[PDB]
């Protein structure tokens, strides 16, 4: 009896563990994909060098 | 539910020839082993939350 | 090709700082190369100090580096040769051939750095391993595919010990082996290479069943701290890809910590207690974790550990115990008595020291021997202060036996035959247990003690006792 | 952004210093571009020091890092039972996703002075030398201190196994869920430790928080606290949970590593001043909640590894000062045969009888006496028969009383089976029996009672006490077996 | 051969006779020889001894020809014995030197040369 249980449940849990692994992976490449599209946003877009001097000069100020 | 012919052990001790004490010993321990075992091994296993699994699947 | 150029900016001992360009920084644990007239000085990324500056660890002699030489990024961790191609050849840390046999033709090149197997992959076994050494097979028997440790101060018998194991397992093993010399006498390697040819294990114009990796003490702190990985990588390959039994011999494993301990200060690490580096437990950990048996293949590991100042409380030895299944501690206090291998029977334990493993009979005999040797050592304060006569009838009878068994643990090795003059003797576990058993029952209370000193099988004891009487 | 994000200024030694995150919290988690996560322990005006949970090979310079807005948290609840999780609380056994009933912060404040009760619920370990000599109580903090390879784990391990006597029952206020915290142990060891509990059917109520040595230091730092919360769950909800920290020694080493790399002041033996605040803020979490709080309880069995009996060391002194008793173990005692080698002389318990079954207390009050006088007259045993009869009597008992405590591993005995053995020992019904047959004596004696005097055993198990009637009935049954022997 | 091993036994017996108990023939025999071997090893600085002069001395020690000589005698014995061979049995010294080993014949002559000297004086 215990063996039947363990084995079935084991087959079931496999699907979850798998499903879980897929999600994780994908959402790795997904949030990581963010990186390479934002390193493309600043390196490119010369209009993302203006939004540079911007937010940053708002540093000196506040602190003081 | 099991039937289990009741057993007084000191009598059992007193009916084994010496050249057979070995056997009798092993017979005793197996019993004890076996008993301990059933104390811990439940009649049936836990059920299986089928709804839950049904709730998290992918193959139909 | 599209390589990344760099330039050295600082040189202090075995620590080289390279200054790359923006967006061109190599991750940690990446190799580097610098062209020299003599050879190549590989470096290994360690830290990122910032400002496009990286700190590496010199894999070789740092003398001859010019402020600002251009370094070539390898683009990945140090690559070592793998496959049956490395069988029967000597290899250094960088993975270059050092036996004058030309280039090593390997189909693959796998990095020395890799993650430890997953908890899921871990496979437990209970099989026993028969070596031929009484004091071991009877007390702490080694496990097939297990991790072994040979502890012992300087000049106790750790090398001769591990050498015999090779003379009794390696030939007798239908698989492959890997020897890794870390921080040892270059001459010991030489003798080894000579014996592997003479035994037939390594054939220059034939087949071989063992690879050789050396990173001796003559090498800088960089080398001795990564040579252990270099040889591990070659073993691991036969483990997973080849999927077969493998014998890993490491000697010595203490140099792995020490070597790192030398440079840790120069890498800006606050020295931990006893001078060792803070990253002791982890480093010692990331090495032993890799050295293990998976569901893909079995790996039997024999790592000899060094004990600084005959002190077992030392972090280096202390930490290593938890990564071992079978520990064979050697005491200098045992060497001096003339009894060898100077194995400590009480302090040495094993995993297979269970009735349900070695057998019920085997356990009982082993336990009796231990209790006998203990009481003996307990009465050491009476045998010198009150003599032997003061002891009780039960005590004197035990004491005599304890002295016979003690001397009966000694065994002549074919390796140290030049030291003892007596021909090696290999005892079988099946006979070993049967021997002490007989002595524990008092069946040889007539035979003289000197008849048990340096003797193999139990039959030889009686033969010897009779040859002396003449 | 600069306020929710930051750039890696420098990385190394598993610690990278980032710039930015001007709104990040203390000890808060963070996530790097690569995927590896870390938590900032040091919050400097210019930069922020952050430890890593993974290889520092993934982290590079200038790399981007973003907040998580959450402190170290781990999922708790009864779903963990029978699983094996890491410091964070993820599955590593491969049995699927975990089903928790909520989360709890790694850092929880210990119960106040008022919400507690004097420990009074015994924790039967199934070890004769323990439950008789050093009794443990639900909510107590008993320390398992001892040199390497002495039998420290054996003590705890048997304890867990000895719980099948109540956990498979129906009553809850009687059960005891076990939470083992593997710190600094190789995977091979854990995989075996787990495999032992299964072959005994113990995983059914055990929780394994594995923190292998290869894992990053911080993991080995959070492991004990993570597991701490998990058990508190049971405590808060009005139950009983046993947690064994094996071992705190390894934890301190890990923590020392982080502290040094972060360039914090080094103290005795290279341990920062807050090292004591670490363990004190851990052990004090286990206690005995009052009736109003839920009567719940959390027992702690911390393991400390000494270096050659040196209990005077820094770490040990800290732990020993906080706990409420020690189960000192010596290798020497182990070699003689006395297994488990529990040094009665040193082993102590501040709670004592307060948490011990009266059925055993009535026969144990004297057992500490004889053994006490035995250690004093132990040198005489080495001399000739010239010893007077008075002292000789002590030797007769001690040899046998010490021989009885010897208990094989993986073989816990219930109180109903302990009392009969102690009662026959104390009175001295074994003195006539050879000191070589003491072992088989236990076997044949227990089997006897369970066939002829089963009614006596069962009355001791239920009542938990020994009435004048039983004391006489037990004595008569003993003298009868000793006679026929 | 087992000379180093023997000197180990000597220190073993030397420490055990500290008790102040009488010693039998065995423990005193080895004690007598072990005590003299330690006295034979004592050599003056700036006085290197060839191989042909070391072998003979050690020979008479490991065997037991010095046992029957007083301790304060071992001193002059060394010099006297050497002068004896360099005068009479010099042929042997020449064989040991060149050969560097001991043949069945060389042992015979060497054996007789030792006993003959013990008898002298
Ligand atoms: N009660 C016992 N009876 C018989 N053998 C025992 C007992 N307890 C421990 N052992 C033996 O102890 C060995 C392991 O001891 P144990 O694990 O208890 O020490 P430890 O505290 O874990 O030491 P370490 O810190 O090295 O893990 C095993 O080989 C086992 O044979
Ligand atoms: N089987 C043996 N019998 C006697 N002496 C031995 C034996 N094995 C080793 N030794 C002694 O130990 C010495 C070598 O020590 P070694 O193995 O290098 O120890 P360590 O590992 O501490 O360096 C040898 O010179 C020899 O005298
Ligand atoms: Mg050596
Ligand atoms: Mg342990």
């Amino acid at each position: 009896l215990h063996r039947v249980y363990r084995e079935v449940k084991n087959r079931l849990d496999y699907h979850i563990s798998v499903q879980n692994m897929m999600r994780q992976k994908e959402q790795e490449h997904m949030i990581n994909w963010v990186e390479k599209r934002v390193v493309q946003s600043i390196s490119a877009q010369q209009e993302k060098e203006t939004i540079a001097k911007c937010i940053a000069d708002l540093k000196l100020l506040s602190k003081k | 539910k099991l039937a289990l012919k009741t057993i007084d052990w000191v009598a059992f001790g007193e009916i084994i020839p010496r050249n057979q004490k070995a056997v009798a010993n092993s017979l005793k321990s197996w019993n004890e082993t076996l008993t301990s075992r059933l104390a811990t091994l439940p009649e049936k296993p836990p059920a299986i939350d089928w709804a839950y699994y049904k709730a998290n699947v992918a193959k139909a | 090709s599209t390589p990344i150029t760099g330039k050295v900016t600082a040189v202090i001992g075995a620590i080289v700082d390279v200054h790359f360009e923006q967006s061109e920084l190599p991750a940690i644990l990446n190799a580097l190369e610098i062209k020299t007239p003599q050879g190549k000085l590989v470096l290994e990324v360690a830290q990122h100090l910032g400002e496009n500056t990286v700190r590496t660890i010199a894999m070789d002699g740092t003398e001859g580096l010019v402020r600002g030489e251009k370094v070539l990024d390898t683009g990945g961790p140090i690559s070592v040769p793998v496959g049956r191609e490395t069988l029967g050849r000597i290899i250094n840390v960088i993975g270059e051939p050092i036996d004058e046999r030309g280039p090593i033709k390997s189909k693959l090149r796998k990095p020395i750095h890799a993650d430890p197997p997953s908890f899921a992959e871990q496979s437990t076994s209970a099989e026993i391993l028969e070596t031929g050494i009484k004091v071991v097979d009877l007390l702490a028997p080694y496990a097939r595919g297990g991790k072994i440790g040979l502890f012992g101060g300087a000049g106790v018998g750790k090398t001769v010990f591990i050498q015999e194991l090779i003379n009794n397992i390696a030939k007798a093993h239908g698989g492959f082996s890997v020897f890794t010399g870390v921080g040892e006498r270059t001459r010991e390697g030489n003798d080894l290479y000579r014996e592997m040819k003479e035994t037939g294990v390594i054939n220059l114009e034939g087949e071989s069943k063992v690879a050789l990796v050396f990173g001796q003490m003559n090498e800088p702190p960089g080398a001795r701290a990564r040579v252990a990985l270099t040889g591990l990588t070659i073993a691991e390959y036969f483990r997973d890809e080849e999927g077969q039994d493998v014998l890993l011999f490491i000697d010595n494993i203490f140099r792995f910590t020490q070597a790192g301990s030398e440079v840790s200060a120069l890498l800006g690490r606050i020295p931990s207690a006893v001078g060792y580096q803070p990253t002791l437990a982890t480093d010692m950990g990331l090495l032993q974790e890799r050295i293990t048996t998976t569901k893909k293949g079995s790996v039997t590991s024999v790592q000899a550990v060094y004990v600084p100042a005959d002190d077992l409380t030392d972090p280096a030895p202390a930490t290593t115990f938890a990564h071992l299944d079978a520990t064979t501690v050697l005491s200098r206090g045992i060497s001096e008595l003339g009894i060898y291998p100077a194995v400590d029977p009480l302090d040495s334990k094993s995993r297979l020291l269970d009735a349900a493993v070695v057998g019920q009979e085997h356990y009982d005999v082993a336990s009796k021997v231990q209790e006998t040797l203990q009481t003996y050592k307990s009465l050491q304060d009476i045998i010198a202060i009150l003599g032997m006569d003061e002891l009780s009838e039960q005590d004197k009878l035990t004491v005599e036996r304890a002295r016979k068994i003690q001397r009966f643990l000694s065994q002549p090795f074919a390796v140290a035959e030049v030291f003892t003059g007596i021909p090696g003797k290999l005892v079988r576990l099946k006979d070993t247990v049967a021997s002490f058993k007989a002595v524990l029952e008092g069946k040889y209370d007539n035979i003289p003690e000197h008849a048990f000193y340096m003797v193999g099988g139990i039959e030889d004891v009686v033969a010897k006792a009779e040859k002396l009487a003449a | 952004n600069l306020n929710e994000t930051g750039r890696v200024l420098a990385v190394g030694d598993g610690i990278a210093r980032v710039f930015g995150l001007n709104n990040i919290q203390a000890e808060e988690l963070v996530e790097f571009s690569s995927g590896v996560k870390g938590m900032a322990l040091n919050l400097e005006p210019g930069q922020v020091g952050i430890v890593l949970f993974g290889s520092d090979r993934l982290v590079k310079e200038g790399e981007l890092v973003k907040r998580t807005g959450n402190i170290v948290d781990v999922p708790v609840g009864p779903g963990l039972l029978g699983r094996v999780v890491d410091a964070l609380g993820n599955p590593i056994d491969g049995k699927g996703p975990i089903d928790a009933a909520g989360r709890s912060r790694a850092q929880v404040k210990a119960p106040g002075i008022l919400p507690r009760r004097s420990v009074h619920e015994p924790v039967q370990t199934g070890l004769k030398a323990v439950d008789a000599l050093v009794p443990i109580g639900r909510g107590q903090r008993e320390l398992i201190i001892g040199d390497r390879q002495t039998g420290k784990t054996a003590v705890a391990l048997d304890t867990i196994l000895n719980q099948k006597r109540w956990n498979n029952g129906s009553d809850e206020s009687k059960k005891l869920y076990c939470v083992y915290v593997a710190v600094g142990q190789k995977r091979s060891t854990v995989a075996q430790l787990v495999q032992t509990l299964e072959q005994h059917d113990a995983m059914k109520y055990s929780i394994i928080v594995a923190a292998t040595a290869s894992e990053a230091a911080p993991l080995q730092y959070l492991a004990p606290f993570t597991a701490a919360s998990i058990g508190e769950w049971f405590r808060d909800n009005g139950k009983h949970a046993l947690i064994v920290y094996d071992d705190l020694s390894k934890q301190a080493v890990a923590y020392r590593q982080l502290s040094l790399l972060l360039r914090r002041p080094p103290g005795r033996e290279a341990y920062p001043g807050d090292v004591f605040y670490l363990h004190s803020r851990l052990l004090e979490r286990a206690a005995k909640l009052s009736e109003k709080e839920g009567s719940g309880s959390l027992t702690a069995l911390p393991v400390i590894e000494t270096q050659g009996g040196d209990v005077s060391a820094y770490i040990p002194t800290n732990v020993i000062s906080i706990t409420d008793g020690q189960i000192f173990l010596e290798a020497e005692l182990f070699y003689k045969g006395i297994r488990p080698a529990i040094n009665v002389g040193l082993s102590v318990s501040r709670v004592g009888s307060a948490a011990q079954v009266k059925a055993l207390k009535q026969v144990a009050g004297s057992l500490k006496l004889f053994l006490a006088q035995y250690r004093e007259v132990a040198a005489f045993a080495q001399f000739g028969s010239d010893l007077d009869a008075s002292t000789k009597q002590t030797l007769v008992r001690g040899e046998r009383l010490t021989q009885l405590l010897k208990q094989n591993q993986y073989s816990p005995l219930a109180t109903e089976e302990q009392v009969p053995l102690i009662y026959a020992g104390v009175n001295g019904h074994l003195d006539g029996i050879e000191l070589s047959r003491i072992g088989e004596f236990e076997s044949s004696f227990l089997s006897y009672l369970k066939s002829n005097h089963n009614e006596l055993l069962t009355e001791i198990r239920e009542k938990g006490e020994l009435s004048k009637e039983l004391l006489a009935s037990l004595k008569s049954a003993t003298e009868s077996f000793v006679a026929t022997f």
